[PDB]
DNA sequence: ATCGAGAATCCCGGTGCCGAGGCCGCTCAATTGGTCGTAGACAGCTCTAGCACCGCTTAAACGCACGTACGCGCTGTCCCCCGCGTTTTAACCGCCAAGGGGATTACTCCCTAGTCTCCAGGCACGTGTCAGATATATACATCCTGTGCA
DNA sequence: TGCACAGGATGTATATATCTGACACGTGCCTGGAGACTAGGGAGTAATCCCCTTGGCGGTTAAAACGCGGGGGACAGCGCGTACGTGCGTTTAAGCGGTGCTAGAGCTGTCTACGACCAATTGAGCGGCCTCGGCACCGGGATTCTCGAT
């Protein structure tokens, strides 16, 4: 039939269990969300890409998304993404 | 086949009211209606540019919602809840 | 033949795909290499946003007496914090509505 | 005796208190999408709409005129006054950009 | 138009009409360089009321169909017949204009009614219409003047020429006009009281190079004394025994129409 | 070989077509480019620097100069709306803002209003 | 007329009435290009305020410059609008809460 | 050592072209070779959305054409529309 | 480099503010205006120095230079030429 | 400054019901393993600006006196907007066709990416020159004040 | 007390003359764009397929429109006090020119390790399908502001 299509639904599913075990999400809130969640990627994508073309560098690293990230999100926000962010670097590199 | 013409008037002066009693506004001055409309088909004009720009960019003939998205995001008035 | 093939998502401890985000990575024209921590590294901070938000959404939504969350909580919460007000700054949320707010000098005096 | 009657001013604050609250559209449904239909005739002829193209038109329009709206109570707020007028609507979007 | 007039007239004595009339076409002859000045009094023959003026009390509708006067007539054809070096009006009438005078000739210092100028590259426009804009503002048309290599047009509002008290004066006009005067051989003024300036002092500035100065009004100019001859009659029939005693007579005023430049050398006896 | 000919000089255009299509294939902006992208761009390019460039140079002379500096810039960019428009949010540096006074700020009524000096 | 044409017909040095060396100021910064803001004060500025997110930095003399020129762009347009507020309520004396309003309305506060 | 492009001869050709007396300073040049690359990258970025947005990944004439009438208003747009046919087709037609 | 802070906001003199108002247009000044622009200026330099300082610190020099501070201010949807490029 | 009618709002408990949430089969995208060639990490130099300090000149910031123009508070009025009835007006809801057009495959061909050579357009650099700033030197249109007459 | 001039005083305009540092221009390299040539896959047609847009009809009321009486608030005057602009004498530190030192910004080599790429493998994830309860409405009373007496 029709073409698959790409969604954020079961993973922000996943988190909201993680959060708050028994409430729900309607349909409406899910694509608001799954909105938000390709909003934030895009502008975080666009400034490491921009982060990598200044320094005449070819590659998207880590830390480029750490610089694009604190360059972003605001005070707390910054600190505790970057917090969980090397958090997540650290444990990837470790158990591989 | 189908010309409209007196569709600006459609939004009448009990919608703009309440759209103003849920900006906040206790007391409504009586010439505010107009003004309302005027910048109200300019905003509508300024987008509907862009979405069918973006429609006919495409070869296509009918107006999908992720074109309206695409120029709302353009104009730095991002919009959620419609895909995209 | 292999081994038991864990995802790359279960290896860093997160819950979002650190694979589809790396191919969206690749597949989108950013750079012309990709990074191998750059994926991990996105995803972790994707999901850190996406807690908080739910977060304080289900927070309103036990404060408004329901268990189920609709775009009006989340509008609640994106607008009650100024974190998430100042991030999402001009970004307007369908069916969302507004804050309830009244300026002090349209309220009746004399009492 | 007289009639009960409220006070000019009670009934627009419940007016404030009940829209406030609420999330659904203000505008009517049928004359902004001939509205839109209008507008869209001057740019190509024989155009087709989809029904979640005017509901995001409508979405946008509405929170557009609400946030004019705060801006513009606010402008009258600071001129002594509680009423707003169109010089307020046009002071608001001269600071704001659109001149 | 209301409490009363406070202005004395004497007319002249019919007499001493042909007598400075003959002896003002005298100086008419061996004069090589003749600078005219024109006033409001001018028109009065057309009927075209509206400063002292204004003090005693817009007439638009009687502005577009406006018939220029028989002196106005009778200066065209001075042009067109040579001996006529230039012309300065502080009219707003616009009648010179549309008599056929060349505009290269006239210095319309007060500006006209009927003409729109840009305000990005300062180019004239010469409309039928009547302009509705009084005070140096908009008009609502915009510049067409083209550019090349396909780029925009000028598209500037376009302004009108009607001044202001207190207003800055058109350079292009006010230099022709100072040029002019000091390139002045006789200076012949016409119905106007010679009291707004700095277009009032134009004249003087004719003997003060040694020069001649000829004043015709019926009523009194602050600048009577410094002279060579005062006139006092009505400019209606002056200019009758004025063209009679050179010759000639008006063509036409075969309705509105504009001259840009003039017309090589003289036709007719100079 | 060939006369080599340089691609701006075939479409009839001052600014570089080569440079344009290099910079195209080199910024990330898609997989592979077409072959009359670079040309029109091109054209675009050199179409909007001399609308500003000659409105820069109509400001100069303007003011008794045969040179065009960042002012004259700045007055040609402010006094036009759509080239203001298109460059809404940009600060010229040495440019310095258009001559502007609110008419209410003007002392005014010292002036004969003409009502036969009472 | 080579001077004041125009058109018409007609104690100590009177100290000026309050309000016209102000628009002789305004006409004379308007016309003007150069910058407005003493340079070592505000490197000085620059540099405390830099001193506080990582020590012991170094600065081009075009930061410096550039960022001298964006602050007092950005200070003229809010002056602007500031004096725009101030006569939308009937004066002529601009107020910190013209300031408040027009940095409210634009979207900072 | 390094040479560094910049849009600056192709600018005093154009100002020669369309004022033959007039010159322009460094500052000047400077802010008008500023003004070029910002246009080229906003025009870039446009078209370069535009086709992802129609899962294509050529940037061909029209991309450009459609990002153009995006970005600039009104007349600009349609003289820059103009002038970039008029490029093509000569470009097309001379071989 | 020794010297570390002083009271350096009193840099911006108060002539400096009316030289800026009246380039802005502003024809009567109040007296709390000088104490609230000086508290402007600095949050919007400290808005635009830690961006450029971000851009320092990621190409691992210890120099800000005139691209970082033209694009931390591009960043902030306000560009300028006349420095960079 | 206090009571009491009255319209409006908030619990209370039924009740359908349509949408949120769980299960299952299966294409398809993520994973594992190996090869490789280049992007970038790491040293090492060169020298270019960045920083520190000193004198001198003077433009500007500063402190103070003073007067007037402007901001703020009252006061009156009259006019424009709000609240409540009553009547039209048209939006909204179900239901039904009839296509017009957006999606989906198959196929082919022409358009664009690699690569390879080479030579001329474009950049770095040195130079004479000319536009923009300052500084007198005549020329002229107004404007102000002193010395005789009805 | 009000004219009538004459001549000195005031501000503006045009014309030369000198200076100086940035600019237009000529020259020598050099590496990047142009001309040939080939391979492969991206996209342009062509043909179905179904789905979702548009147009129509009809009953029901929700809401808009119109009318009318008050009332309160927007606007125009007055009046007063103070604070802000203006001018002048002090001072003070900015701006410039100069000297000196060195931190690190660019650039060049060398090597290695790390992503790109290509085949097999397989299980997380999507579409389709059921199924039950969170929730939006139904009134009925119970509070709860609100505004007029008193």
């Amino acid at each position: 039939k029709r073409s698959r299509k790409e969604s954020y639904s079961i993973y922000v599913y996943k988190v909201l269990k993680q959060v708050h075990p028994d409430t729900g999400i309607s349909s409406k809130a899910m694509g608001i969300m799954n909105s938000f969640v390709n909003d934030i990627f895009e502008r975080i994508a666009g400034e490491a890409s921009r982060l990598a073309h200044y320094n005449k560098r070819s590659t998207i690293t880590s830390r480029e998304i750490q610089t694009a990230v604190r360059l972003l999100l605001p005070g707390e926000l910054a600190k505790h993404a970057v917090s969980e962010g090397t958090k997540a670097v650290t444990k990837y590199t470790s158990a591989k | 086949r189908k010309v409209l013409r007196d569709n600006i008037q459609g939004i009448t002066k009990p919608a703009i009211r309440r759209l103003a009693r849920r900006g906040g506004v206790k007391r409504i001055s009586g010439l505010i209606y107009e003004e309302t409309r005027g910048v109200l088909k300019v905003f509508l004009e300024n987008v509907i540019r862009d979405a069918v720009t973006y429609t006919e960019h495409a070869k296509r003939k009918t107006v999908t919602a992720m074109d309206v998205v695409y120029a709302l995001k353009r104009q730095g008035r991002t919009l959620y809840g419609f895909g995209g | 033949a292999r081994a038991k093939a864990k995802t790359r998502s279960s290896r860093a401890g997160l819950q979002f795909p650190v694979g589809r985000v790396h191919r969206l990575l690749r597949k989108g024209n950013y750079s012309e290499r990709v990074g191998a921590g750059a994926p991990v590294y996105l995803a972790a901070v994707l999901e850190y946003l996406t807690a908080e938000i739910l977060e304080l959404a289900g927070n309103a939504a036990r404060d408004n007496k329901k268990t189920r969350i609709i775009p009006r909580h989340l509008q609640l919460a994106i607008r009650n914090d100024e974190e998430l007000n100042k991030l999402l700054g001009r970004v307007t949320i369908a069916q969302g509505g507004v804050l309830p707010n009244i300026q002090a000098v349209l309220l009746p005096k004399k009492t | 005796k007289k009639p009960h009657r409220y006070r000019p001013g009670t009934v627009a604050l419940r007016e404030i208190r009940r829209y406030q609250k609420s999330t659904e559209l203000l505008i009517r449904k049928l004359p902004f999408q001939r509205l839109v239909r209008e507008i869209a005739q001057d740019f190509k002829t024989d155009l087709r709409f989809q029904s979640s193209a005017v509901m995001a038109l409508q979405e946008a329009s509405e929170a557009y005129l609400v946030a004019l709206f705060e801006d513009t109570n606010l402008c009258a707020i600071h001129a002594k006054r509680v009423t707003i007028m169109p010089k307020d609507i046009q002071l608001a979007r001269r600071i704001r950009g659109e001149r | 138009d209301k409490g009363k007039c406070g202005l004395p007239e004497i007319f002249d004595p019919p007499e001493e009409l042909e007598r400075k009339v003959w002896e003002l076409a005298r100086l008419v002859w061996q004069s090589s360089n003749v600078v005219f000045h024109t006033g409001a009094g001018i028109s009065t023959a057309s009927g075209i009321p509206d400063v002292w003026t204004m003090e005693e009390r817009k007439f638009d509708t009687t502005f577009e169909s406006a018939r220029p006067t028989q002196t106005h007539m009778a200066l065209v054809q001075l042009e067109r017949v040579g001996l006529l070096r230039f012309l300065v009006s502080q009219n707003v009438d616009g009648l010179h204009v549309r008599s056929g005078f060349p505009r290269d000739k006239l210095a319309e210092l007060h500006g006209n009614m009927f003409v729109e100028e840009c305000a990005k590259c300062k180019t004239q426009y010469v409309r039928d219409t009547v302009v509705g804009t009084m005070g140096l503002k908009a008009t609502g048309r915009l510049c067409t003047v083209a550019k090349a290599r396909g780029l925009r047009a000028c598209r500037g509002e376009l302004r009108d020429t009607i001044l202001d008290w207190e207003d800055s004066l058109p350079d292009r006009d006010l230099a022709l006009a100072d040029e002019a005067s000091r390139n002045a051989d006789l200076s012949i003024t016409l119905g106007t009281s010679l009291q707004i300036r700095p277009s009032g002092n134009l004249p003087l500035a004719t003997k003060r190079r040694g020069g001649r100065l000829v004043i015709v009004n019926l009523q009194p100019t602050k600048h009577d004394r410094h002279a060579d001859l005062r006139i006092h009659g009505y400019v209606d029939e002056v200019m009758t025994r004025l063209m009679k005693h050179l010759g000639l007579e008006i063509p036409a005023w075969d309705g509105p129409r504009v001259l840009e430049r003039a017309l090589p050398p003289l036709p007719r006896p100079p």
